[PDB]
């Protein structure tokens, strides 16, 4: 998906058992109503569905707007684009959402958010966190999010600042019982 | 009627305000009219020819002409009136050529006061006819006074009244002095004809040149002046000191006594008279020519590198003529008759390009091939080529004026290297500057596709030459050209079997020498006699000529088998070899540029439908090893009767000449065959070609979808109408009337039919056999205006001129709409069919003016009538007192008007026989009175169906519906009612009680959970809004209901009975058989459709076919669970609503809606989904569309 109705005609001719779609969003810049509905009611040909987020400024606050209708959903990458708190709140809204990352984000990660309500994907087993913006008791409720999902397998915590004395409650949540 | 003069106003005044503008002094030229007189639009019946030399004149829109004498606009020319004669109502070398084939007889006649008054002589014995008249006649008696008998012979020549009631100049200024005598008819600037050279003489358009003598023709409004004098006179040595050879170079690419006298020898020969004689009037042989008494076809000019270029006229052949070029047609036919006609018409000179040309060469070489030039043939096939001048001699007569030679080559076809000076003059074709023609089919242009700049196509223009042929040689008969012209616009593609104009002679002989259709015109009798003459025509045994017809008979079946037309030549096993024979025949041809397998074709794609019938009954009444069981193959191979009406009305209606009958039963057999199907809509929708009514036969099977889209036994019935109707035709035809008999009566039987008989001698033959049929019908909503416009494509005329004295008539049918007269003709029609029939069944939808209509109706009939419905009437009393008055009723339904009828009510308390009735929105506390002395009558009833608007008496009610012993269906709904105690006992006292609308009645269902213990036999049960809570009807119900495995037709109703009632009861009606209609409206949260959904997975449900889940609380993609297992796995379902959610339901995850979309079309046998009561958008309407026609079995989505 660079920068589109020849794709949306293509999957909207036959429709069958598709197993998983990987999705490539690229400089999302203009943004219609038209390649909303469109793009939104293309992600329904698959059964589970693999977003990804590259560097996409239109997608700034138009998260669960788009992706109301888009009730299939897998994994979820984020590239470099902007994010706000009830954005961060659909993410943990929906429940299928299973392995989830999220790179470059340079404002400060407000309370009420992703890390703050992080109990709710109970299926998370892959999550990536890079370049986050945050400080030592969003890092202590980060890690009370923790000690909710215990069914992760697999983390990334990496290039994280003003984080001291916060890996106590990190490693004191994860090393719990025999993950 | 009337809408032409009307409509003569409309279009007439509309034009007359438009385009009154008229140059008359410019519509003379002719080569502006044939060529605009051409290339227009031309759909009329009309010669464009002569009615350019009518004295009108018309560019090309529709029709419109005006003239220089009467100034008017006239068009719309339909039949009959000529318009050379409508010019009339509405207001040198013939004559020497005529006297020179004189004979010895008419001579108490002299010739030379039949040369001093006008008369042409034709070449036969003693037969004459005038240059403009056309009647070549006789009978020369003596007294015989010529211009008199010209009045006097027959009355249509109006030629009769039309016809009887410069030395010293030679410089510019005195040139120009002479120039200022200028003709008005010339608005080229006369300043620049006045420095071309020229000066004037005295008449039309003609100027003399001073320097070489410059004066010729083509002068016209719109010319150049220098173009022609340069053009055509290259050597003016004035225009040399003013153009010289390098200045010629533009226009020139814009555009010997024994040689002279052998040129006026051959000239005197190539005038002969009797060179006009053709077998165009065969064994007619009717007195008159094929050009003065015929009319023309055009040329379809084609370039060589495929453009196609023009569309010419013979004329314009003359215009840019070709040194070399070939034409394709029919040999015998136009080809020759184009040469002849170039030869013969070259007798004439009136073209002002004739007189000029020097020497034709007539030749057809199909049948020599005699290694020898000029003086084999020409001293061979005509009289002889000169001796003195030798042949080579001759030859150099040919390369030595080479410029102005013209050559009417046939037939290459049949010719090879061996004749010298001709192929080596062919191969050489530079050698003589010569224009040479030739005429070779469509087989072999290739051969002469090496030698050629241009092709021309012979094609017939059936608009018009059709009916000038017919029009001209048999104006003794001009009704059946009535027919003809009228079934030109009843059948438009009657242009698609008009394709060559000079085999028409087959219809000649079948209107003079076969006198059969002129009162059996339709197509094949018509066909039928071209076939006829193709066996007469080259008459001849049992050779691959007969095995041409059957071999090509099954190229047809090769062509009708998988609708291929143009053909690939790959499987000859049917026809295959003597390639000669089957274009001689023709019967078909190939292509002519360049395929990787060429391609064949034929003279008429429906005509080869024809040859298909001549190879079906060749495969009907022949050898039966495996002959018949090809064309019972093929027979069997189009088994669908929705096609029936359409193809087999077409291809079987050619299948109804040729009456042998010796496996006739066969075919009617498959007309048998046909049963009640559903997959035949989309069988003959499939199919490509439709023949003669093509979009009209796209629109028959839009009606006839119409009429299974309402009425099954309609729909049903209409195809029992053209089934019996074609089946009919064939079978009196095919005179099988006793071979075929008790199987016609196995055909007749079950289906009801319609009265339709005005092809009753077809039907006549046996009618009391021909009389147990179920039902017969009469209405006066389209559908009999629709048959009335098919046989338009008379019920006593032809049902008492059927049988004298009828036996035994079965039961009637009456439906009347609310536009009915009574007009007491039709009054009398049914007293005779009321006469004749057992009883009257009788439908009154709406009908004013019909008690001034029941009144003679019950006056004439008896007292035998069954059936009455009484939809909306006005209910007066002295009609219902005559219809009251009349016993042995049976039926009445009465269900519309709230006034309530009173003495039909108590005084129908009377009489027996009756079993129906209605109450619909009445309301009687108090009416019930005289139902008691209906009390001691009837214990027949079978339809009770009752409303009030309040509490009525119910002790008569439960006493006297208590008595009854013969239950049936129940409508009862709508009152007050308050009394289950009263209902409880008499559904408590009672037998029989399987079929029970309880739809909506004030009313509590404590009696139900004990009388439905009670029969166990009910089939039907409708229930409209009552109260239904989820532990005591759901308990209580699911027990009285779940003892209750033998319905078929179940509706529930609104209740907050609640998802154990979908347990328990949709677990029963899951696990019962013989369960057809089912429907939960304003019930079934999406609790109780995964009730449907996990039930509806495993089965025990494929009896069911309706089903209806009107009203959830809301569907979305839980909905597309529910409906994806319950909407998947049912292979026999056909009914579903969604609907009346109606402000905002898009809640519904919409491309999940088209994988449900896909999941309905995983449903084989669905009729109709309703998808109501949300938006759609552009996608999900290609998405329904398109996975729509994955199986098109279905055809009601409804959004």
């Amino acid at each position: 998906f660079y920068e589109p109705p020849r794709a949306v005609s293509l999957f909207f001719n036959w429709k069958q058992e598709f197993k998983t779609l990987e999705v490539t969003l690229r400089d999302i810049n203009k943004l219609n109503k038209q390649d909303i509905k469109y793009l939104g009611k293309i992600f329904s040909s698959a059964t589970n569905l693999r977003l990804h987020i590259k560097r996409c400024a239109a997608m700034a606050g138009r998260l669960s707007s788009v992706l109301r209708t888009c009730k299939n959903m897998h994994t979820l990458m984020v590239e470099a684009s902007p994010l706000t708190t009830d954005d961060e709140q659909y993410i943990t809204s929906v429940t299928g959402l299973q392995n989830l990352s999220i790179h470059r984000l340079h404002t400060q990660q407000l309370p009420g958010g992703l890390i703050d309500s992080l109990g709710n994907l109970k299926n998370l087993e892959r999550l990536i966190l890079d370049d986050i913006r945050m400080n030592e008791e969003d890092a202590k409720n980060l890690a009370e999010g923790l000690r909710s999902l215990k069914k992760m397998r697999l983390l990334h915590l990496t290039h994280l600042s003003d984080i001291g004395e916060g890996m106590d409650y990190i490693v004191k949540s994860l090393s719990e019982e025999s993950c | 009627a009337f809408q032409v003069a009307k409509s003569q106003e409309e279009e007439e005044h509309k034009e007359r305000m438009k385009m009154k503008k008229g140059f008359n002094s410019q519509m003379r030229s002719e080569a502006k009219r044939l060529k605009t007189f051409e290339t227009y639009d031309t759909f009329r019946s009309w010669t464009p020819q002569e009615m350019a030399a009518a004295g009108f004149y018309h560019t090309g829109v529709k029709l419109g002409v005006q003239c220089f004498c009467c100034s008017l606009i006239l068009f719309g020319n339909s039949l009959r009136k000529l318009p050379i004669e409508r010019h009339k109502k509405l207001r040198e070398e013939a004559r020497l050529e005529s006297f020179e084939d004189w004979p010895f007889y008419a001579h108490g006649t002299s010739p030379r006061v039949l040369s001093a008054a006008g008369f042409v002589f034709t070449g036969k014995r003693d037969t004459v006819q005038c240059f403009s008249c056309g009647g070549s006649l006789g009978n020369w008696e003596e007294g015989d006074d010529p211009w008199k008998e010209h009045a006097k012979w027959f009355p249509k020549c109006e030629f009769l009244q039309s016809k009887k009631s410069d030395s010293v100049f030679a410089n510019e200024e005195l040139r120009m002095d002479m120039f200022k005598d200028w003709p008005q008819e010339s608005p080229v600037g006369v300043e620049a004809l006045v420095r071309a050279g020229f000066f004037y003489t005295g008449k039309k358009d003609i100027v003399r040149c001073f320097s070489c003598g410059g004066c010729l023709e083509k002068w016209a409004e719109g010319d150049d002046p220098m173009e022609d004098h340069i053009k055509f006179f290259p050597e003016c040595v004035f225009l040399q000191t003013l153009k010289s050879s390098a200045e010629v170079i533009p226009t020139l690419q814009s555009q010997f006594q024994e040689a002279r006298s052998l040129s006026e020898q051959l000239r005197d020969n190539y005038t002969k008279a009797t060179f006009r004689h053709m077998n165009l009037p065969e064994v007619c042989s009717s007195l008159g020519t094929d050009h003065l008494l015929s009319c023309d076809v055009s040329i379809i000019s084609k370039h060589i590198s495929q453009p196609v270029q023009e569309a010419l006229t013979i004329p314009e052949v003359f215009s840019n003529l070709n040194s070399v070029m070939c034409v394709e047609g029919e040999t015998g036919s136009g080809k020759t008759t184009f040469l002849k006609r170039i030869a013969f018409l070259w007798a004439s000179g009136c073209c002002p390009l004739l007189y000029r040309f020097q020497l034709v060469f007539y030749l057809s070489l199909s049948s020599i091939t005699p290694d020898q030039g000029l003086a084999n043939i020409i001293c061979a096939q005509l009289l002889g080529a000169g001796g003195c001048i030798s042949e080579v001699c001759l030859s150099s007569s040919i390369q030595q004026l080479q410029h102005q030679v013209l050559f009417l080559l046939d037939d290459y076809s049949g010719l090879a290297s061996l004749p010298q000076a001709l192929h080596t003059l062919i191969t050489k074709n530079y050698l003589s500057r010569t224009c040479l023609l030739i005429a070779v089919h469509t087989n072999r242009v290739r051969d002469i596709r090496l030698y050629l700049g241009t092709s021309l196509e012979i094609q017939e223009f059936p608009f018009y030459n059709t009916v000038s042929v017919l029009r001209k040689f048999f104006s003794h008969d001009i009704i059946c050209v009535e027919k003809l012209i009228i079934y030109f616009i009843d059948n438009k593609d009657l242009q698609g079997v008009y394709k060559t104009p000079l085999f028409v002679a087959a219809v000649c002989t079948d209107w003079i020498q076969n006198a059969s259709a002129q009162d059996k015109f339709q197509d094949v009798t018509l066909f039928q006699s071209y076939m006829q003459y193709l066996s007469l025509k080259y008459k001849a045994t049992a050779e691959p000529l007969q095995a041409t017809v059957s071999s090509c008979g099954q190229l047809a079946l090769t062509g009708l088998f998988s609708s291929c037309f143009e053909f690939n030549s790959d499987d000859l096993a049917e026809a295959g070899v003597d390639e000669d024979e089957k274009l001689t025949t023709l019967l078909m041809s190939k292509f002519t540029a360049q395929r990787l397998r060429p391609v064949y074709r034929f003279l008429g794609p429906l005509f080869q439908e024809f040859l298909a019938a001549v190879r079906l009954t060749e495969l009907l009444s022949s050898d039966r090893q495996e002959d018949q069981d090809l064309g019972l193959y093929y027979l069997r191979q189009i088994d669908s009767p929705l096609k029936a009406i359409n193809s087999f009305n077409i291809f079987l209606y050619y299948v109804s000449s040729h009456s042998s009958s010796k496996a006739a039963p066969t075919v009617v057999s498959h007309l048998l065959q046909l049963v009640d199907e559903k997959e035949s809509l989309e069988n003959m929708s499939e199919n490509e070609d439709y023949m003669k009514l093509h979009p009209q036969t796209f629109l028959w099977f839009q009606f006839v979808r119409g009429l299974w889209l309402v009425s099954p036994e309609s729909s049903s019935s209409f195809v029992s109408e053209h089934l019996l109707r074609l089946a009919l035709i064939f079978a009196y035809e095919s005179n099988t009337v006793a071979e075929c008999s008790p199987f016609i009566l196995q055909f007749l039987r079950g289906k009801t039919l319609a009265l339709r008989v005005l092809n009753l001698q077809y039907f006549r033959d046996h009618p009391e056999s021909l009389l147990l049929l179920r039902s017969l019908k009469v209405s006066i909503f389209a559908q009999d205006e629709e048959i009335i416009k098919n046989y338009e494509n008379d019920i006593s005329e032809g049902y008492w001129k059927l049988s004298p004295k009828p036996c035994k008539i079965p039961k009637l049918e009456v439906q009347v709409n609310n536009t009915d007269a009574a007009d007491q003709a039709l009054l009398q029609v049914l007293m005779e069919v009321f006469s004749a029939s057992q009883s009257i069944e009788f439908r009154l939808f709406n009908s004013s003016g019909f008690l001034e209509s029941i009144c003679p109706a019950l006056e004439l009939s008896k007292a035998s009538v069954t059936k009455c419905s009484m939809s909306r009437l006005e209910l007066s009393r002295a009609e219902q007192e005559l219809l009251l008055t009349l016993p042995a009723l049976q039926s009445l339904e009465v269900s519309e008007t709230n006034q309530l009828p009173e003495q039909l009510f108590h005084n129908l308390h009377k009489f027996l026989g009756l079993k129906e009735l209605c109450v619909r929105l009445d309301g009687k506390p108090d009416v019930l009175s005289v139902l008691p002395g209906e009390f001691p009558n009837l214990h027949h009833m079978e339809k009770l169906s009752i409303r009030t608007s309040t509490e009525s008496d119910l002790s008569k009610l439960v006493k006297f519906i208590q008595n009854f012993p013969n239950l049936h269906v129940f409508h009862l709904k709508c009152d007050f009612l308050s009394n289950c105690e009263s209902l409880m006992a008499v559904l408590a006292s009672c037998k029989k009680l399987r079929e029970i609308e309880f739809s909506g009645r004030c009313f509590e269902a404590m009696t139900f959970v004990n009388i439905l213990p009670n029969f166990v036999s009910l089939k039907i049960l409708n229930l409209k809004d009552q109260q239904f809570p989820d532990k005591e009807t759901s308990e209580k119900f699911a027990q009285a209901l779940g003892s209750l495995r033998n319905l078929e037709e179940l509706l529930v109703p609104t209740g907050d009975g609640i998802h154990q009632v979908a347990k328990l009861i949709v677990r029963q009606c899951l696990q019962l058989p013989c369960l057809r209609v089912l429907t939960f409206h304003d019930i079934l949260d999406d609790d109780s459709v995964i009730e449907i959904a996990r039930a509806a997975t495993s089965g025990g449900f494929q009896k069911l076919e309706n089903l209806d889940i009107s009203m959830n609380h809301k569907i979305t993609e839980e909905g597309y669970r529910n409906f994806f297992q319950a909407l998947d796995n049912l292979p026999n379902l056909q009914e579903l609503n969604i609907c009346r959610n109606i402000p905002g339901r898009i809640q519904v995850q919409a491309t999940t809606v088209k994988a449900l979309g896909q999941c309905v079309s995983r449903l084989p046998s669905l009729i109709r989904l309703h998808m109501l009561s949300w938006l759609l958008d552009e996608e999900d309407m290609k998405v329904i569309n398109d996975v729509k026609e994955r199986h098109p079995q279905s055809k009601r989505l409804i959004i």
